RNA sequence: UUUUUGUUACUGCUAAUGUAAAAGAGAAAUUAUAUAUGUACCUGGUACAUAAAUAAUCCUAUCAC
RNA sequence: CUUGGAUAAGGUGCCUAAAUAUUCGCUCAUGAGAUCCCAUAAAAGGUGUUGGUUCAUAUGAACUAGCCCUGAAAAUGGAUGGCGCUAAAGCGGAUUACCGAUACCAAGCCAUAAAAAGAAAGAAAAAAUUUUUUUUUAGAAUCUUUUUAUGAGUAGAAAAUCGUGGGG
RNA sequence: AAAUAGUACCUGAAAUCGUUAAGAUGGAACGGAUUAAGAGAGAAAACAAGUAAAGAGGGGAAAUUCUCUUCUUUAUUAAAAGAAACAUCAGUGAUUAAUUUAAUUUCAAUAAAGCAAUCCCCUGAAAUUGUUUUCACUUUCUCCCCGCACUAAUGUGGGGAAAACUGGCUUUAUUUCUUCAAUUAUUUUUUUUGCUGAGGAAUUUUAAAAUUAUUUGAAUUUUUCUUCUUAUAAUUUAAGUUGUUUCUAUACAGUACUUUCUUAACCCACUCGUCUUGAAAC
């Protein structure tokens, strides 16, 4: 669906109404009365094979490769774990800086786009939320401060969503690693992280 | 103003313009050390400025001169007082700002081996037309009883000799390193040399 | 050689004021390499963090943060007006802040 | 009635057409002739020079004469006063 | 609303009624300030208080 | 300043103290309106005590609610709390100051059976 | 005058923390302003060279085990 | 009583928020000067410097008015508000940007004034599997819904409200 | 019963003084606004209905059946709320980059061909507007003579020549080599961003309007936003904010959250009452 007012063509997707409130002078009702909503329209530099820099999490400073636009606005990246230490991961596009360099512009690598795109199809948005029972299992362990840590790490390893996602991660790494290592300077560029040095001002930079 | 300390030599600067730029820096929070305060300049004839100091000398508490205006006359304490009059030195914050300034006559040890900066927005050469009259602070303060103008000059002579020897050794070192640099450029893979040449390194 | 930076440095000046009145709803910030009005506009949506230390432990740690936003410029020289969630105390008027780069564009 | 948000009558298309039942046609016609002319870069705009040759030559002599006359009158006044001052 | 726009822009037969129907307009201050409300528009100084014939549009677009 | 928790808004929390009550101990802190020429508080000089006015009033929809988000009702015996069985979601009870422990136990036990909350059910235990 | 762990029955107590400013907080000739500095030779002079939007620049930093 | 935006008067070297802004002239003071009320100065002079007018073969004159100077002496030590300022931070203009109210504009809430109405009454949602469980299911006339504009106060006047000893 | 009811004997306030503890302290002290750092208290909203197995009670109804509830454990299970981040819409602003059609003596460039030499588009000086006629108005990196190196000038002072490179005008076809400006009138868009979200319609949050996809007919502007609700369905841009994740948290008062005191900072603040034109008043 879409609507077109003054030549704009906003796109519509369904949305559910949840919150309830009080009526004026008899029983209650739901607040929201809408049935569709407008989509997000990411900015015009997010493409499939581009490299980027994580800015916020445990992997702040590290570089990665875009993999998919995930139907809920945010997007999945790998900086191939075999090369970098960054697994399949979902990030908000507002916590990334995207450079102008593309993996599939190297003639050594540009021939593998289709086998990359066939693997990326199975990447899903629901597979990233951990189920309630795993939460319950991890949170029962608070009732020695080193056995609990690996015990938590072990409950995670047995979640079938984790195993499914790990399989695809391994397949991508196996496909794409050997060709990357042939470009020495590029592999070194991927293995290092980005930092700010004095004498670069961030409103005259390009990156 | 994002540094632990700035060292200024005041040779050739005008007193008011320099004092107005030090005070705002101090208020924003920045240690400042000023050296060679005896070479500061003022923008009138020497006689005219001596008249002004004479007027400053004749005001005192009538009943008890121990109180009241204290007539400091070392060339660095004068800059200290001129800066103090551009700050709100009667609040706690403005008294903190005043304690972050250090002034010297000549150039003592810790700072003779540091890097000195200037402020072009206050230089006499850029601010004062060439047919106007000006005086030197050391001469004026010697005329009203300071008595150490000759000794600091004698010390500065030796300081400049030691600096000249240091500069000689440094220039030799830079030449000897440049030759090594130009030899090592031929031992690098062509791609690194080409990317270094493209950006002029 | 460790602990990458990923922000630009700043210094917190006083409040938004006139002579004799205060208005502590807004606060003035200076950014290190920015000294024109047109270059200050570049930063007009970024998040601002003010980090300081305490002497007792509070939630296991001795560091806490107050969060803010960059709202507009302050005229011809690269000062900016910022708004925080609580009011910044006056005992901070030369201290350090982080102009982050999170809401990236 | 309860009062609601007062909607922007100019930039909100539904209420703009609510107040003016003729705005849709006018805006559409303007968009049509806007797209036509921009599509005619390097196909049109070539003869507009021809019409420049057509009518600016027609108006040029009249304008030139008018301003020549004003300037000559101002000069005659100057000389007439300078002769009198002697 | 276009009928009263017509009747206001030209002194139509219905002007007293249309004009009297409206509340007095309440306007913002101008976005770049005045010059000096003390002095007149036609004075050789910065001033504001005269009859500015066709330059009123520019001013009241800055306080609309 | 303004304090807001949920939908309830308080426009001010500090009290209004009587002018000069910090300097003389014969002057109590309870607010009295200043009358008298040359006062500097009656004339609204800047930098002194403020006066209370009708502007600080509270929203009519949330004027007497506690942080509990209910109204308060004070009871003196078991029978006085009969009307609360019909409106047990909009009211909470508080026990009066001069009732004995034996009476308080009964009141608390009935309030529990009615599903109404008690503000101060820990006194004289 | 090395290091490890910490400063999370009762009498005032008898174990014990601070910060107006860390996130590469990098940078030592001198001199003039209708001109300067270095080298060589005479006793300031002569010859040659070098800077001249000179911090709008140099240096330093990721390659683990 | 507040949140945000943009101004007036006046200002943008530091004290102090915002120009050591741009573009033309003038001025050197061995007691310079610095804008309403406002916090004093004259007659008379200048071979200081800058423009203009009128006479006499490329010098000699005579006038005119801007800044500066002489005229200009009082009692505790002192005041362009202070520091200070001469490629002005002074005097006369011009062009832009900026800072700045309890005044202006948009939105919320309190009270006051006026207004549009009301004395006939019936099921809404969510959670759990086509049956259970929660919340509500209103009608007090000086009352109940909703809408717009407004709010300074001595002497003085009125209404509503809070508390004290006794009585039914 | 009670002696902190011991005869100056019920209760036992304030002024004033003692003891211990915690703070502050450069020629007064208190105070208003706003926050922060400490210390003391706190669960009535500031998480979990219900289910299941016991154990201890207390009621109701038809001395045995059913039924309702309050506490204690044990182990199982939802829901709801507040805050932060991101996105969508609406209202009100900042910021940058453009645009249709017209007017109003605008210009500039690339081929070729030409016209006049103190001469040209202009401007000046003489002989009420229109017209006519004379004389002046360019410098070149060229030449000649005098001074013969004289200049601030890698040139120069005085006097003479030439030329149309430069400058101006005319024919023509050109406009991505390059220009197509400026100011008004009238129209249409765009980059990055701050603040706000009142209300909850038992029958006007309806009607209408807009949108999208099938249609019933006519125009014209001749078209993937062309018009005219001349037929049904849906949607919102109409008819004042909605959604998704995370945290608080698998808590029962903890250093977190609410609150009251204490002490700093930044800005501000003369002693009340009275008579008086006028009071901080020597
Ligand atoms: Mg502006
Ligand atoms: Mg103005
Ligand atoms: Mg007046
Ligand atoms: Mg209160
Ligand atoms: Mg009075
Ligand atoms: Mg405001
Ligand atoms: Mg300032
Ligand atoms: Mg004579
Ligand atoms: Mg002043
Ligand atoms: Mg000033
Ligand atoms: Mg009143
Ligand atoms: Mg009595
Ligand atoms: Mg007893
Ligand atoms: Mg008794
Ligand atoms: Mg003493
Ligand atoms: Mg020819
Ligand atoms: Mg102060
Ligand atoms: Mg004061
Ligand atoms: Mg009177
Ligand atoms: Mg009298
Ligand atoms: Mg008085
Ligand atoms: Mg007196």
């Amino acid at each position: 669906k879409h609507y077109n007012v003054k030549g704009k063509k906003k796109v519509l997707v369904p949305v559910n109404a949840k919150k309830t409130i009080n009526k004026k002078y008899f029983g209650r009702k739901v607040a929201s009365k809408k049935k569709y909503v407008v989509q997000r329209k990411l900015r015009k530099s997010i493409e499939v094979g581009k490299v980027a820099i994580i800015l916020t999490g445990k992997h702040m400073g590290k570089r990665c490769i875009i993999t998919k636009i995930l139907n809920s606005g945010l997007l999945a990246v790998v900086g191939p774990y075999e090369i970098n230490g960054v697994p399949l991961k979902r990030v908000d596009s507002r916590y990334l800086v995207v450079t102008s360099t593309n993996i599939f512009n190297f003639e050594n690598i540009a021939k593998l786009k289709d086998d990359f795109l066939n693997y990326a199809q199975d990447i899903d948005d629901d597979s990233f939320i951990k189920t309630l029972e795993i939460k319950k299992k991890q949170k029962k362990l608070l009732k020695f401060m080193n056995n609990v840590i690996d015990k938590i790490k072990e409950i995670r390893k047995e979640d079938p969503k984790v195993q499914k996602l790990e399989g695809i991660q391994k397949d991508i790494g196996s496909l794409l690693k050997p060709e990357i290592l042939k470009n020495k300077v590029f592999a070194h560029y991927l293995k290092s992280k980005f930092t700010l040095r004095n004498d670069m001002v961030l409103h005259k930079m390009k990156f | 103003m994002y540094k632990k300390e700035y060292v200024i030599d005041c040779k050739g600067h005008l007193l008011g313009r320099l004092a107005s730029l030090i005070a705002k820096e101090l208020l924003n929070g920045q240690r400042i050390v000023a050296v060679r305060c005896e070479d500061i300049n003022i923008s009138g004839s020497l006689y005219r400025n001596k008249l002004k100091y004479q007027e400053f000398l004749r005001l005192r508490t009538n009943t008890n001169p121990k109180k009241g205006p204290l007539h400091l006359r070392e060339p660095s304490k004068i800059l200290w007082r001129c800066v103090r009059g551009m700050l709100p030195h009667k609040t706690y914050k403005g008294q903190l700002a005043l304690k972050k300034l250090k002034v010297c006559v000549g150039m003592p040890y810790p700072y003779d081996k540091k890097k000195k900066y200037v402020l072009p927005s206050a230089l006499r050469a850029f601010r004062l037309k060439k047919h106007r009259r000006y005086c030197r602070l050391g001469t004026l303060s010697s005329r009203v009883g300071w008595n150490y103008d000759t000794l600091v000059k004698k010390n500065e002579v030796l300081r400049k000799q030691v600096s000249k020897a240091y500069y000689k050794k440094k220039v030799n070192n830079l030449n000897e390193k440049k030759e090594i640099k130009t030899e090592a450029l031929n031992l690098i893979n062509p791609e690194q040399r080409q990317v270094l040449e493209n950006f002029g390194y | 050689l460790q602990a990458v930076r990923l922000y630009e440095k700043g210094v917190i000046l006083g409040y938004k004021r006139s002579q004799r009145n205060q208005d502590p709803n807004f606060t003035l910030i200076s950014i290190k390499n920015v000294n024109t009005k047109k270059h200050a506009q570049f930063y007009v949506g970024k998040r601002v963090a003010y980090v300081y230390r305490t002497t007792k432990h509070h939630d296991g740690v001795k560091i806490k943060c107050i969060w803010g936003k960059v709202c507009r410029t302050h005229g011809n020289s690269g000062v900016i007006r910022a708004k925080f969630k609580t009011h910044i105390p006056p005992k901070a008027f030369g201290d350090r802040v982080r102009i982050l780069m999170y809401p990236s564009n | 009635k309860k009062r609601l948000q007062n909607k922007n009558s100019l930039t909100n298309f539904a209420v703009r057409c609510r107040l003016n039942p003729a705005y849709k046609l006018l805006r559409s016609l303007a968009v049509l002739r806007m797209r036509k002319s921009i599509l005619e870069k390097s196909k049109n705009k070539k003869e507009k020079r021809v019409q420049k040759q057509i009518q600016k030559k027609e108006l040029q002599k009249i304008n030139h004469d008018y301003y020549k006359g004003v300037a000559k009158a101002v000069k005659k006044k100057k000389k007439r006063e300078e002769k009198k001052a002697k | 609303i276009e009928d009263m726009v017509y009747q206001l822009y030209t002194c139509g037969p219905v002007f007293k009624k249309v004009n009297n129907f409206l509340w007095a307009f309440k306007l913002k201050p101008p976005r770049k300030g005045f010059k000096a409300k003390r002095h007149a528009f036609n004075e050789p100084r910065p001033g504001d208080w005269g009859n500015r014939e066709a330059h009123i549009n520019e001013l009241i677009n800055r306080m609309i | 300043a303004v304090k807001k928790v949920g939908k309830i808004i308080k426009k001010r929390t500090k009290k209004f103290t009587r002018f000069q009550s910090n300097r003389f101990m014969r002057v109590k802190p309870a607010w009295r309106k200043p009358r008298g020429i040359d006062c500097r508080v009656r004339r609204r000089y800047k930098g002194t005590n403020l006066m209370p006015s009708i502007g600080y009033g509270s929203n009519k929809k949330t004027k007497f609610l506690l942080p509990n988000n209910k109204y308060k009702y004070v009871v003196k015996n078991v029978k006085e709390m009969e009307p609360l069985i019909m409106n047990h979601t909009k009211y909470c009870v508080q026990i009066a100051h001069n009732v004995s422990s034996k009476k308080r136990k009964q009141i608390i036990e009935r309030a529990k059976q009615m599903n109404v909350s008690v503000i101060n059910a820990k006194a004289r235990l």
